[PDB]
RNA sequence: GUGGUAGUAGCAAAUAUUCAAAUGAGAACUUUGAAGACUGAAGUGGAGAAGGGUUCCAUGUGAACAGCAAUUGGACAUGGG
RNA sequence: AUAACCGCAUCAGGUCUCCAAGGUUAGUAGCCUCUGGUCGAUAGAAUAAGGUAGAUAAGGGAAGUCGGCAAAAUAGAUCCG
C-alpha cells in the first residue's frame, strides 16, 4: 500500500482525496515518505501533485 | 362432483408422448399396397425444404370463386436427383417382415460414403473396399435368392447435398419400396438404376396429392399453455401460466391424460397436399403462359436461411430439413383432388417490391458510385 | 501418521496430509479417478500428474460416482462410461501438492521416479469446523467445514 | 514450433456483443478480445494496452464501437512463467474501415 | 400480371400484398406496406416526404 | 455425540466495473496510474449529543474471524497517542 | 452508523442537532452536474419451462370478477366558460 501518503498529501495540499495525484514510476520513493516533512519534499520535486478540478463551464448558460 | 360446464379436451391423446424423436429425416412407415398390374415404380422421394412464396392461379370449382384469381401460399422444396445404389429383399415371416439379403453397387461416391463415418477427416475411408473387389470378381448368386423367395423389394437410394447450398456433404440413405408386378422385374428395375441419378419427374407429376413426412421445428421445453393449449389463469399467487388442478384425490396417482410441462417441437409427423409445379434446374422456371418474363424460382436476396439451382417442386418442418414425400395410400378423387391447376404468376420478389433485380435498376436509374 | 496399509518398504514411499481445508466429498471424487487406469491395474504417477493438471484446465473431468446429488451431466465424463462429472479445482491442488511431496520422499530412497505407481490413496473425514448462519425469526444455525485427511502410498513397478 | 508473429485484424464488435446485457457490453468486449487473441495465437498470457481499453470504454459501457482495428503480437517471454510466449494486443487509430483485410505487419 | 398501384407512394403492387383502406365516403386507398398505412393514420402527406415519388416529381427529379 | 436429507436449498435489492504496472508463495478482490460510472448538498459530504470504550495511529503476521477469495482489515500481536 | 450505538450478527430495520453549490423549474418537487465521498454488496458461462419486477399489443371495450381488483386514461401554464 501507499495509503498513508494519499491521506497525508490531502491535508497539506488542502485538496480532496479525489484530487491528489501520485507518480506511478516513483512508487519506490513515495513509500519511503512516512512523515509530513517527507511528503513536503515530494511536492517540491513534483511526484505528489494536486490535480485541477473538473471542468464546469458557464458558456451554455450565458 | 361432476365438472359444471362440460368443455372438450385440451390437445389430442393421439400423439404421445410429446418427445423429440430419434431421427433427423422422416422415416416413412407404411408404403402403399402392391398392384401386380402396374409397371414397377418408386413410391417415395427425399428433398430439402427451402422457403415458401405465394402464387396466383385460376380456380376451376359452382363456388363463388369459380373463374377468379386466387393467391395461394406455396412451399418450394429443393430436390436434386436421388442416386439409386442398393436393393433389399424381404421375407414375410409370422413374426414380421425380415431382410433376407442386401446387394450394393460397385462404385459409391464420397457423397454416400460420408454417412457411414462419424469422423470422415481422420479415417482412411475403407467403406466398400473389400466389397468392390468382391463385386468385380458380380452378385447373381445373391439376386437369385430375392427372385426365388421375398414378397417385398426396396431400392436403397441416397441424396446429393453437395449440390444443395446446405453445408452438408453427408447424404441420407433411404429405403424406397418398388410397387409394380412380378418379383423378378422389380429386381430388374432396381439393377438397371445402379449408379444412375433418378430425377423427380420419374416419380411425381403436376396435379397429384402427396403425403408429406418430416420433423417439426423445435421449441425446447415449453410450458402447458404453449405445449397443450390451455387456459391462462387469472391475474394468482405462485403463478398463472399453468394448470391449477392436476387431479382428483383418487386415483392417488397422476393420470397420463392430464397435460404437463415438457418438450415441444422436434416431433415426427401430413396427407393430401397438392403438387402445383415440377421444375428444372437445367432458365424460365417461374415463367408461365401469362407473364412471359424470364425468371428463376430463387427470390431476390436468396431464400433467407440460400439459392436453389436444382430441380424442385412446389406444393400447397424448419428450413434445410430433409422432408420425405410419399405416393398416396389410395388414389383418391374428391373434385378438390383431381383439379385442373393453372398457374398465372409465381412470385420471386425483408419486404420486396420488385420481381427481378434488373427491374430495381430501371426504377432507381443511374445511382452514385 | 497411522496409515491404513503399510512392500516391506525399501521399494515403497508415503506422504500424509493431516487436516486440509477442502471439501471431503469433492476430494473423494478426485482420488477415485487417480487410483486405477481404465483397466484394473494401478495407475502410474506421471499419468496422475498429467490428469490433475488437465482437470484444472477443465479439459479432462472427474466422474462423481458416490456423491451424485445433483451434479450436472457433461460430455467429458463419457471417458469413464458415466454421465455425471465436474472439475473440482481446489481438491486437485492439495492432491497434486501431496503427490509432489510423495515423489520428494522417493528421491531420498533413490529409486526411479519415472517408474512409480500409486499403490493406495485414501481420504478420511476430519474433525469439524464451527461457524454461525443466521436465520429468520432470530434462529441461529451452524455452518460447518469438513476438512479431510489424505494418505498416499507409492511404489516401484518391477 | 510457434515463432514470434505480428499481424493485424479488424474486430466486428457489434457482432461479438449481440444479445448481451447493457451493463456487461464493455467488459464482455474485453473478455472476447482476450479470448480471440488467446485462440488466434495459442497463448495463455494476453496483455492488452490501456489505449485499447480506453477506446472501448469511450462509449460508456453500453454503446460500444462497431469496428476496431487491432494488431496482435506474439512475443518471446525474464524467467518465464510456464509458457515461453505472450500475446499482446494494441489499438490502431484508423479513419475508415473500407477494404482493410487481415494484413501482416512488418517491423 | 396486371398491377394496381399505391395511393400514397405511387409504387406498384404485385398481387398477394398490401391492403385497401376504404374511407368514410368510400375512396379505396390502396397501400403496399405498414410504412404507408401508418403515415395515413398520422395524416402526414406524400408531398413532404422526400423519398416519395410525389416530392420527387414536384421538385424537378425523375422523368 | 453422529447420520440420512446434501455438495442440496441457496449466496440474485441499493445502476458497475475495466486495462496496465508494482507487491507477493499465490491477485476477478491490495496499492498506484489511466479510463468509465454512481452519490447529486433535507448527500453515501463536513462536525457534535446519546450509546460505545481504545475501535484512533504506526510497524509486523502462523492460525481462526471478515457466509467466494485476501498480500487487505473495526481481526491477531508489539508499541504510541 | 447499508461494518464502531440498539436489534444474539460487519442485520435492506431503528436513533436528537447544525452547514447546505450549478442548470432546468413556482419549487429544498423530479431530472442532470461541480466541491467532498464512493465503486463496499462472491464471480464466470448459457438465455429452457416456471417465477420476480418492467414494457407493448390488431378488432371489440368490463362481455372478466363477489366487486373495474390491477393497469390504463386525466395532469403544467394562459385565455374563455
Amino acid at each position: 500500500s501507499l495509503q498513508l501518503q494519499k491521506r497525508l498529501a490531502a491535508s497539506i495540499l488542502k485538496c480532496g482525496r479525489r484530487r491528489v495525484w501520485m507518480d506511478p514510476n516513483e512508487a519506490s520513493d513515495i513509500s519511503m515518505a512516512n512523515s509530513r516533512f517527507s511528503i513536503r519534499k515530494l511536492v517540491k520535486d513534483n511526484l505528489i501533485i494536486r490535480k485541477a478540478v473538473a471542468v464546469h463551464s458557464r458558456y451554455r448558460v450565458r | 362432483s361432476h365438472r359444471k360446464f362440460e368443455r372438450p379436451r385440451h390437445g389430442s391423446l393421439g400423439f404421445l408422448p410429446r418427445k423429440r424423436c430419434k431421427r433427423h429425416r422422416g422415416k416413412v412407415k407404411a408404403f402403399p399396397k402392391d398392384d401386380p398390374s402396374k409397371p414397377p415404380h418408386l413410391t417415395a422421394f427425399m428433398g430439402y425444404k427451402a422457403g415458401m412464396t405465394h402464387v396466383v392461379r385460376e380456380l376451376d370449382k359452382g363456388s363463388k370463386l369459380h373463374k377468379k384469381e386466387i393467391v395461394e401460399a406455396v412451399t418450394v422444396v429443393d430436390t436434386p436427383p436421388m442416386v439409386c445404389v442398393g436393393v433389399v429383399g424381404y421375407i414375410e415371416t409370422p413374426r414380421g417382415l425380415r431382410a433376407l439379403v442386401t446387394v450394393w453397387a460397385g462404385h459409391l461416391s464420397d457423397e454416400c460414403k460420408r454417412r457411414f463415418y462419424k469422423n470422415w477427416y481422420k479415417s482412411k475411408r475403407k467403406a466398400f473396399t473389400k466389397y468392390a473387389k468382391r463385386y468385380g470378381d458380380k452378385m447373381e448368386a445373391e439376386l437369385t435368392r430375392m427372385k426365388n423367395y421375398c414378397s417385398v423389394i426396396r431400392a436403397i437410394c441416397h441424396t446429393q447435398p453437395s449440390k444443395t447450398p446446405i453445408g452438408s456433404k453427408k447424404a441420407h440413405v433411404m429405403e424406397i419400396q418398388v410397387n409394380g408386378g412380378s418379383i423378378a422385374e422389380k429386381v430388374d428395375f432396381c439393377t438397371k438404376m445402379f449408379e444412375t441419378a433418378v430425377p423427380v419427374k420419374a416419380v411425381f407429376t403436376e396435379g397429384e396429392m402427396i403425403d408429406v413426412i418430416g420433423v417439426t421445428k423445435g421449441h425446447g421445453v415449453k410450458g402447458v399453455v404453449s405445449r397443450w393449449g390451455v387456459t391462462r389463469l387469472p391475474r394468482t399467487h405462485r403463478g398463472l401460466r399453468k394448470i391449477a388442478c392436476i387431479g382428483a384425490w383418487h386415483p392417488a396417482r397422476v393420470q397420463f391424460q392430464v397435460p404437463r410441462h415438457g418438450q415441444k417441437g422436434y416431433f415426427h409427423r401430413e396427407m393430401n397436399k397438392k403438387v402445383y409445379r415440377v421444375g428444372n434446374g437445367a432458365p424460365r422456371n417461374a415463367t408461365t403462359e401469362s407473364d412471359l418474363t424470364e425468371k428463376r424460382i430463387t427470390p431476390m436476396g436468396g431464400f433467407p436461411h440460400g439459392t436453389v439451382n436444382n430441380d424442385f417442386l412446389l406444393l400447397k418442418g424448419c428450413k434445410k430439413r430433409p422432408i420425405t414425400f410419399r405416393k398416396t395410400l389410395v388414389p383418391r378423387t374428391t373434385r378438390r383432388a383431381l383439379e385442373p391447376v393453372n398457374l398465372k404468376f409465381i412470385d420471386t420478389s425483408g419486404h420486396g417490391r420488385f420481381q427481378t433485380s434488373e427491374e430495381k435498376a430501371k426504377f432507381y436509374g443511374p445511382l452514385k458510385s | 501418521v497411522k496409515y491404513a496399509k503399510e512392500s516391506n518398504e525399501n521399494k515403497c514411499c508415503k506422504a500424509f496430509g493431516q487436516d486440509l481445508r477442502v471439501h471431503f466429498k469433492n476430494t473423494h471424487a478426485t482420488v477415485q479417478a487417480i487410483k486405477k487406469d481404465k483397466k484394473g491395474n494401478p495407475m502410474k504417477l506421471s499419468a496422475a500428474k498429467k490428469f490433475l493438471e488437465d482437470v484444472m484446465e477443465k479439459k479432462r473431468c472427474v466422474p462423481f460416482r458416490k456423491f451424485t446429488g445433483c451434479i450436472g451431466r457433461k460430455a467429458q465424463a463419457k471417458e469413464f462410461k458415466h454421465t455425471q462429472g465436474r472439475w473440482p479445482v481446489k481438491s486437485c491442488k492439495f492432491v497434486l501438492d501431496l503427490l509432489r511431496n510423495a515423489e520428494s520422499n522417493a528421491e531420498m530412497k533413490n529409486l526411479d521416479v519415472d517408474n512409480l505407481v500409486i499403490e493406495h490413496i485414501q481420504v478420511n473425514r476430519a474433525p469439524k469446523g464451527r461457524r454461525r448462519t443466521y436465520r429468520a425469526h432470530g434462529r441461529i444455525n451452524p455452518y460447518m467445514s469438513q476438512p479431510c485427511h489424505i494418505e498416499v502410498i507409492l511404489r516401484e513397478q518391477e | 514450433s510457434l515463432q514470434p508473429v505480428c499481424r493485424d485484424y479488424t474486430i466486428h464488435l457489434h457482432k461479438l456483443i449481440h444479445g448481451i446485457q447493457f451493463k456487461k457490453r464493455a467488459p464482455r468486449a474485453l473478455r472476447e478480445i482476450r479470448r480471440f487473441a488467446q485462440k488466434t495465437m495459442h497463448t495463455k498470457d494476453v496483455r492488452i494496452d490501456t489505449k485499447l481499453n480506453k477506446f472501448i470504454w469511450s462509449g460508456g459501457i453500453r454503446n460500444v464501437p462497431r469496428r476496431v482495428r487491432v494488431r496482435i503480437a506474439r512475443r518471446r517471454n525474464d524467467e518465464d512463467s510456464k509458457e515461453k510466449f505472450y500475446t499482446l494486443v494494441q489499438h490502431v487509430p484508423v479513419a475508415s474501415f473500407e477494404n482493410l483485410k487481415t494484413e501482416y505487419v512488418n517491423e | 400480371i396486371k398491377t394496381d398501384m399505391c395511393s400514397f407512394s405511387e409504387y406498384r403492387i404485385y398481387p398477394g400484398r398490401g391492403q385497401r383502406f376504404v374511407a368514410k365516403d368510400g375512396k379505396v386507398h390502396t397501400f403496399i406496406h405498414r410504412k404507408e398505412a401508418s403515415l395515413f393514420r398520422q395524416k402526414i402527406k406524400p408531398v413532404k416526404l422526400h423519398w416519395t415519388l410525389v416530392w420527387r416529381r414536384m421538385n424537378k427529379k425523375g422523368g
